[PDB]
DNA sequence: CAGGAGAAGGAGCAGAGCG
DNA sequence: CGCTCTGCTCCTTCTCCTTTCCTCT
RNA sequence: GAGAGGA
């Protein structure tokens, strides 16, 4: 009963944030070049490392 | 009776303090002792003989400071007046706007008591040179900027906005906009196209600046 | 804080009588009076007729 | 719009993993199309391994046009990029 | 350098005025944290030193005795004890600083990263494992929460 | 007649006083009256 | 076959102005 | 001074979504 | 087409 709801939620969550990139000026931006964040997370640090 | 009148007096005092700090941090001239007004002083100087809230005396006029008038060349004096009739309609709003026009004021803040007739709202945004704003007395009890979840907003002038746009090589249509009539926007009274810099504090990143524009 | 409600007629008129018990008001230390209750009824009569 | 001169170039002097993968893919595609190599082959045949060995010795002759959002672009040589 | 919003330079008296913060604030905080950690290590060494006769030279000595050894009069036995307990070398400090700076310059979101997809997956996938567990509002059984 | 909200906020199901750790306490309300709760005296509006 | 959330028309009052 | 539009605000009744597929039969 | 494993 939870698998389907989680799948739909993940699908739409991905559809929202599908195109966001860390541009070379260190600003997360969307496809239309509308700057959503001026620095990722406030520090520009990838949580992976 | 006694309890209702005293409660209204205290609420009006808190609203007046909120109005004073709102017109202070916008760049106008008030003294810290004037905003920090004890309730006893409010009763003494802003009440009648039998102790009722009279708003005809607490209305005031504020003028800019030297540093704020240097940063913003186009910023005239403002006239903050309250209302006596709860259901503010077309007639009282029309009298207020006529007074604003004849008094040569760049802006005016009308703190209505309980309710605003939609016709008054229709008449509100029709003045080319100046402008007027509406604030509910209930909406002004604790100023929004002092809430824990409201980060520090700063109004940026034309030169600062130009510097920011050149620094980030952006345009006025790309920054993350903030709606007009936003409770922290109409508090500062940002006009359309004014950039506000936000000192946002996060536990994992300290303080950092995020920019918005009024649309 | 009504403690009872009754509907009483007369020779040519009728009305509704509710006697607020001040004992419960004092025990609940509520800050309201008879006039407060009356004005609350009048203002909240939006739901009523 | 114009290329930012080499004297000042804000873009990081490091080599991002995306740039490294794209450089390896492009060099391997060139080598698979019968292109000359600039390293000792050592008998390797798969173009991807030759591309990896070339990138190990910084012998890949390619540059990166890092496109900033405004439109300008700094040209970074693979030799100058650090890993 | 923390340029002001108008492009001018802060006058060293209002650097932390809370109205001039911008990018590179995280880097300054990280550098301050590094300095604080090294200061804590040095303070621990100095407090160990002052517990065994040798004066704790955390603050730099004056130039009137800079060229001479500041602990020659101390017996060499306690010198060995302090050295074997807490010894901090130039190589160790330089290596620690180099490692910290390398791991910081490495731990920056590399440009071109599909950060939107990473965030969407990082917020959606754990939802697929959030089995419904019954909770209350911190000890209040009556106050049910979702 | 015996259901008109006489005193309070007509958007709240209930309100319960909870005791935090270290002796503090605060009121948890089930409803949508945040602005009124901030406005009413006896509470700090900066933390609500 | 249930659940959630918007867009579009009736419908019942405030409000304004009026001859 | 009731009368008559506007205008606002409810209130009701309507529409578009519900992993992955991976098979066989 | 729709009946059911399956992970």
């Amino acid at each position: 009963v939870k698998t389907a709801e989680t799948g739909y939620m993940s699908r739409r969550l991905m559809k929202s944030l599908e195109d966001l990139s860390c541009q070379y000026d260190n600003t997360v931006r969307t496809s239309a070049n509308g700057i959503v964040q001026f620095t990722y997370g406030g520090d520009g640090l990838d949580p992976l490392e | 009776m006694d309890q209702e009148n005293e409660r209204n007096i205290s609420r009006l005092w808190r609203a007046f303090r909120t109005v004073k700090e709102m017109v202070k941090d916008r760049g106008y001239f008030i003294t810290q002792e004037e905003v920090e007004l004890p309730l006893e002083d409010f009763k003494a100087k802003y009440c009648d003989s039998m102790g009722r809230p009279q708003r005809k005396m607490m209305s005031f006029q504020a003028n800019p400071t030297e540093e704020s008038i240097s940063k913003f060349p186009d910023m005239g004096s403002l006239w903050v007046e309250f209302c006596d009739e709860p259901s503010v309609g077309v007639k009282t709003m029309k009298t207020f706007v006529i007074h604003i026009q004849e008094k040569n004021f760049q802006t005016g803040i009308f703190v209505y008591q309980n309710n605003i007739t939609p016709s008054a709202m229709k008449l509100v945004p029709s003045i080319p040179p100046a402008t007027i704003e509406t604030f509910n007395e209930a909406a002004l009890v604790v100023n929004i900027t002092h809430h824990e979840l409201v980060p520090k907003h700063i109004r940026l002038s034309s030169d600062e906005k130009r510097e920011l746009l050149k620094r980030y090589r952006l345009k006025e249509s790309q920054l993350p906009r903030i709606q007009r009539a936003d409770p922290v926007a109409l508090y500062l009274g940002l006009k359309r196209g004014e950039v506000v810099k936000i000192i946002r504090k996060s536990e994992t990143s300290g303080r950092y600046a995020s920019y918005r524009i009024c649309m | 804080v009504a403690f009872y409600v009754q509907d009483v007629y007369k020779d040519n008129l009728s009305f509704i009588q509710v006697r607020i018990d001040l004992g419960t008001i004092d025990k609940l230390q509520l800050e309201l009076t008879i006039e407060d209750i009356a004005v609350a009824i009048t203002r909240a009569s939006k739901l009523k007729i | 719009e114009k290329a930012i001169p080499k004297d000042q170039r804000a873009t990081t002097p490091y080599m991002t993993k995306y740039e490294r993968a794209r450089i390896l893919g492009t060099r391997a595609l060139q080598i698979s199309m019968n292109a000359p190599v600039f390293v000792d082959l050592e008998g390797e045949t798969d173009p991807l391994r030759i591309a990896m060995k070339e990138l190990a010795e910084k012998k890949i002759p390619l540059v990166i046009r890092r496109y900033l959002p405004d439109g300008s672009f700094e040209d970074w040589s693979v030799e100058e990029l650090i890993v | 350098v923390r340029y002001d919003n108008s492009g001018c330079l802060v006058k060293r008296e209002d650097l932390n005025k809370a109205e001039y913060v911008d990018q590179y604030d995280a880097e300054r905080d990280f550098y301050h944290s590094l300095r604080e950690y090294i200061n804590g290590k040095a303070t621990a060494l100095a407090n160990l030193r002052k517990s065994r006769g040798m004066l704790g030279l955390l603050e730099p000595p004056a130039k009137e005795l800079q060229g001479i050894d500041p602990d020659e009069t101390v017996p060499d036995n306690v010198k060995t004890s302090v050295s074997q307990l807490y010894r901090i070398s130039e190589k160790s400090v330089r290596k620690f600083l180099e490692i910290a700076l390398f791991k910081y310059r490495k731990a920056r979101l590399e440009p071109g990263t599909a950060i939107g997809a990473i965030g969407a997956q990082s917020i959606g996938e754990p939802g697929t494992q959030m089995t419904l567990k019954t909770f209350h509002f911190a000890g209040v059984a009556s106050m049910n929460v979702t | 007649l015996p259901d008109v909200v006489v005193k309070g906020l007509p958007d709240i199901s209930r309100a319960v006083i909870n005791i935090r750790d270290d002796g503090k306490r605060e009121l948890l309300v089930e409803g949508y009256g945040l602005r009124d709760v901030m406005c009413t005296d006896g509470v700090i509006g900066s933390r609500t």
